[PDB]
């Protein structure tokens, strides 16, 4: 199966009751999906999914013909809670309808808002951010071996992290699996030893991030 | 405007190969393309083995994020190798996460 999938950063703002993703079978075989949204959580410093009902996708079957493009429609059920940003993952699976052969997962990430707090994609959502202290990711670093790097966001926005550097003109360190660092959460995964050292003879460290409309660099903190 | 990114994920096919010990090979394809002005990130996870290496260096671990990006196409490479099918047919699940 081959879809596109737009958009692939979804959001939910705090006075939209819904928002929509589009799927295009651009393949030419007919395609079968089922569609699911989990609450996402980062506690137990990994990655967690679960049942949900904040966030309803409709439909949650579909038959996608060759060349159709169907519509994904997300409802916020009830308003979440203020100034809160909620994470979920959208999964989309092809169902299946000395060989071995491939079937596809998709998953995006899907973020929504409750009063005072916004994704920062638009003017009114951006103005909202204004006017709010902690809408934005807040990060703070920690090394601990038994070597692993701990990252707690103390912000209400996640982090999308693709690189790190010692220095704000400095090149990115080496890192040999890490990206999101959601709102209130912190994520913990390993790095080389040599990382580890290398993050010892400093204090501020900076994420290159793409949360917001472009990337840009951001501050860690030592814990 | 803003540009929202959108991307295809295809891509636009299966690697092909008793009780005679030697090493076959295959492979196939898939892409990721996006449409922004900037890269985007992705991850792959694939849960008798397979490489995202030409010469086969590189392991999909089960269930570990492998990692990606693009720039205005990138493959996502596949290469089989075997000296768990049955019969023989496999059926992996490919999990492209952004």
């Amino acid at each position: 199966a081959t879809f596109l999938i737009w958009p692939i950063y979804p959001k939910i703002e705090a006075n939209e009751k819904a928002t929509a993703v589009w799927l295009q079978n651009t393949g030419k075989t007919d395609a079968m999906v089922q569609i699911r949204v989990f609450k996402w959580n980062q506690d137990g410093l990994k990655d967690n999914y679960s049942e949900q009902s904040e966030i309803i996708p409709s439909p949650p079957v579909a038959k996608i013909k060759a060349g159709e493009k169907h519509m994904l429609r997300l409802t916020k059920s009830v308003n979440l809670p203020d100034g809160k940003e909620q994470s979920y993952r959208l999964i989309v699976d092809e169902l299946p309808i000395s060989k071995v052969s491939f079937q596809m997962r998709y998953s995006i990430p899907l973020f929504a808002y409750g009063k005072g707090i916004g994704s920062g994609l638009t003017e009114e959502s951006q103005k909202l951010n204004a006017k709010n202290a902690l809408a934005k990711p807040v990060l703070q670093w920690s090394v601990r071996n038994n070597s692993e790097l701990y990252l707690k966001n103390n912000g209400q926005k996640f982090a999308r992290l693709s690189a790190l550097k010692t220095s704000k003109t400095g090149n990115d360190i080496s890192l040999g699996a890490f990206g999101y660092v959601l709102s209130n959460s912190t994520v913990k995964f390993a790095i080389d030893q040599s990382t580890a050292h290398e993050l010892a003879k400093t204090s501020k460290i900076y994420g290159v991030d793409s949360s917001g409309i472009k990337q840009e660099l951001i501050e860690i903190t030592k814990m | 405007h803003h540009h929202s990114t959108g991307c295809t994920v295809g891509g636009s096919g299966t690697l092909n190969f008793l009780t005679e010990v030697a090493s076959a090979a295959t492979g196939g394809n898939i892409s990721v393309t996006c449409d922004g002005t900037d890269p985007v990130d992705f991850t792959v996870a694939i849960d008798y083995n397979v490489y995202r290496d030409a010469a086969r260096t590189n392991l999909y671990v089960v269930n570990q994020p492998q990692q990606f990006t693009t720039v205005s196409a990138t493959a996502v490479p596949i290469f089989g190798a075997i000296p768990t099918p049955k019969a023989y047919k496999d059926t992996l699940l490919v999990t492209v996460n952004f």
